[PDB]
DNA sequence: TGTTGCTGC
DNA sequence: TTTTTAGCAGCAACA
């Protein structure tokens, strides 16, 4: 909606904005935030082996390892949390939205497939 | 403020070591037929 | 410290409704250990007992740099912790020195206890239809970033004690023994007993009937302005005397005065010490030949130091380390390397053990193979001539008996790295620059010498 | 009985 | 270090 309010093009009367649907699919871990930053905060209290080689630090705390290990870390005990209080491990919900597909936007994904299509 | 000047010396090293390498490829392709054309001057 | 104090207080107080069932799951502290940390002798053991106490609790201490077994004191920590005591009020635990614990016993037993009361709270408010921590804990350290405690720290509130508290004690035990003491010698006293609170209640009581050799080596430097040169002088030699420790304080002396401001005109007065400095090593040498008579003469040699660097600018003190017990062991390590090169030259090569000296082999020989092994083979195009070499270099390696050991203490199955064993490395290589460059020129030669040791066998 | 994993469409 | 997507069958375990 910023993008499109932002255009020129965007008057009373538009016809270039083209309103399309599309299913979004969400897979959750039924635990909330709370339950998500006391996760964290006891995996803070835990200590973890560096994946480092010819280095020498042999162990890190949780904030000294990467943001990317750090959810690693946090999905394993959420996993094991969720099953213990929720008895399941996921959620899943699906999300009718909508989106605005620009049809005043510099063509050139579509030209070359309408170009690709008609070579073929 | 204690490394700047080794880096510079690793990349020159590198370079060396792929031109090292581009001509070893050069030798191959030549004894494979693919000598390396320059074309003509054309004004 | 009364901030500090009240911080303390305020903390204990939110154990009350645990402990005490009295209204201000559990409603306890989010961090149920308290760590305080600060200098030696400004009261740490002294605040977490008077304000447990205060609180209503009973106060368990226990040293954990004497207790060399956590697993076992893991059954007094137990009991302190879970069981009632015989006493009407709750058991607080005060752990005094928790930086001193060099056996990780003590630090795991309190965070598997942490461990076991963080799952089983989880279980009070989400279990569908475990020992709980009823009790407080107060750790005291000296040092905070100690490796061992860098598994406790998350669960721990953290409380620096600065550098009057001592005053205040002294004062209430004057006051309780109806003694009237000046404030004025109480200060007296605690300066002469340097904080010793043990040592001030002594003396305290004797009136009522009726130096670190660091702190020698920064007085060395230091001339007060308000004293005779010579009484200074006077009070240096007795302090020198009574420690006996004249080595240690020279070469804290040795290893302070480039550092020190004095003022130079050619930096001769270091020229002047060296003679002194090889007359201790002189004397040194000799009291394990004679009688040790010549003793007397030791404490001399310190004060050489304060009459030429002594000056009114050295304020600050300087701390210090002791290079020479790394660079000791070190050498140790280095000749029992060099020895054991010479042992394998001996037994493989007949006549070159009878050429080589330990010291040309250490500056003269080991050099040269070191610089023939880590050698740019990338840059010889002529493969038979790299081949050459490589059966030469194969050659050398078993006249010296070199291992090739892949030491794959990598860990993580990427590019374990080949080391020469014995290292004629940590030998040859004094330039940390150089060892950086020859590294990872060697990981690439090791492999292919690997290859063609391999090949051979 | 349902979910979850994995392979392979 | 290079890397298209989602929907479904069905064997086998376990919540
Ligand atoms: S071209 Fe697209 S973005 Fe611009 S005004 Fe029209 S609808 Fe909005």
């Amino acid at each position: 909606e910023r993008d499109c309010a932002s255009c020129d093009f965007n008057r009373p009367g538009k016809t270039c904005a083209r309103k399309l649907k599309w299913a979004w699919r969400g897979e959750f871990f039924p635990s909330k935030m709370d339950e998500y930053n006391m996760i964290k905060r006891a995996l803070q209290n835990e200590t973890f082996p560096n994946k480092n080689k010819f280095s020498k630090k042999k162990v890190l705390t949780f904030d000294e390892l990467s943001y990317a290990d750090q959810v690693i870390h946090i999905k394993k005990r959420l996993t094991e949390y969720s099953r213990k209080v929720y008895h399941r491990v996921k959620v899943s919900e699906i999300v009718e939205r909508e989106a605005i597909v620009c049809q005043r936007e510099n063509p050139f994904y579509v030209d070359t497939v309408k170009s690709f299509r008609d070579r073929r | 403020a204690g490394n700047k000047y080794n880096t510079l010396s690793n990349n020159y090293a590198l370079s060396a070591q792929q031109l090292l390498n581009a001509s070893k490829i050069d030798d191959i392709d030549s004894m494979m037929g693919f000598e390396r054309y320059v074309p003509p001057q054309y004004n | 410290n009364e901030k500090t104090n009240r911080r303390m207080l305020g903390w204990l107080r939110q154990w009350t409704p645990a402990v005490f069932k009295e209204q201000l799951p559990l409603k306890r502290p989010p961090k149920k250990i308290l760590l305080l940390h600060g200098p030696p002798g400004i009261g740490k053991t002294s605040v977490a007992h008077v304000i447990a106490k205060q609180s209503g609790f009973s106060v368990s201490e226990i040293n954990a740099s004497d207790e060399r077994a956590g697993p076992m004191v893991k059954e007094k920590i137990y009991n302190l912790l879970f069981n009632h005591t015989f006493d009407t009020n709750p058991v607080c635990l005060v752990a005094d020195e928790i930086d001193g614990s060099i056996e990780s016993g003590f630090i795991r037993i309190l965070v598997d206890i942490m461990q076991s009361d963080i799952k089983a709270t989880n279980k009070l408010l989400y279990g569908q239809p475990s020992k709980l921590l009823t009790r407080p804990i107060i750790c005291i350290c000296n040092n905070l970033y100690a490796p061992s405690l860098e598994k406790l720290k998350p669960f721990c509130e953290i409380i620096a004690v600065k550098r009057t508290t001592l005053l205040e004690r002294l004062n209430l035990i004057c006051h309780k023994e109806n003694m009237n003491i000046p404030i004025k010698a109480i200060n007296d006293l605690i300066d002469l007993a340097q904080g010793d609170v043990r040592n001030c209640i002594n003396n305290l009581q004797f009136l009522a009937s009726n130096i670190s050799w660091f702190k020698i080596v920064n007085q060395l430097f230091r001339k007060d302005p308000h004293r005779d040169i010579k009484e200074q002088f006077y009070e240096l030699l007795n302090q020198v005397e009574l420690n006996g420790n004249s080595d240690r304080i020279l070469q804290g002396c040795f290893n302070i005065f480039p550092y020190v401001k004095y003022s130079d005109n050619g930096i001769r007065k270091p020229a002047n010490i060296s003679d002194w400095l090889f007359f201790h090593d002189l004397m040194y040498q000799s009291m394990y030949a004679h009688n040790g008579e010549l003793l007397r003469y030791s404490a001399l040699v310190p004060l050489v130091f304060f009459q030429t660097f002594g000056d009114i600018a050295n304020k600050d003190d300087i701390r210090m380390k002791n290079s020479e017990y790394e660079q000791r062991e070190l050498k140790r390590a280095n000749s029992d390397i060099v020895s054991l090169i010479m042992r394998h030259i001996s037994v493989q090569s007949p006549l070159m053990a009878s050429f080589t000296d330990r010291k040309s082999l250490i500056f003269e020989i080991l050099p040269y193979l070191d610089s023939m092994i880590s050698s740019d083979f990338n840059k010889i195009r002529n493969l038979k001539l790299k081949q050459a070499i490589m059966e030469e270099l194969v050659q050398l390696l078993k006249s010296f008996q070199l291992n090739l050991i892949q030491n794959r203490s990598e860990g993580f199955d990427v590019r374990g790295g080949l080391t020469i064993d014995p290292p004629i490395d940590e030998v040859v290589l004094l330039n940390p620059k150089h060892i950086n460059e020859v590294q990872h020129k060697r990981a690439n030669n090791l492999s292919s010498l690997l290859a063609k040791i391999e090949e051979n066998r």
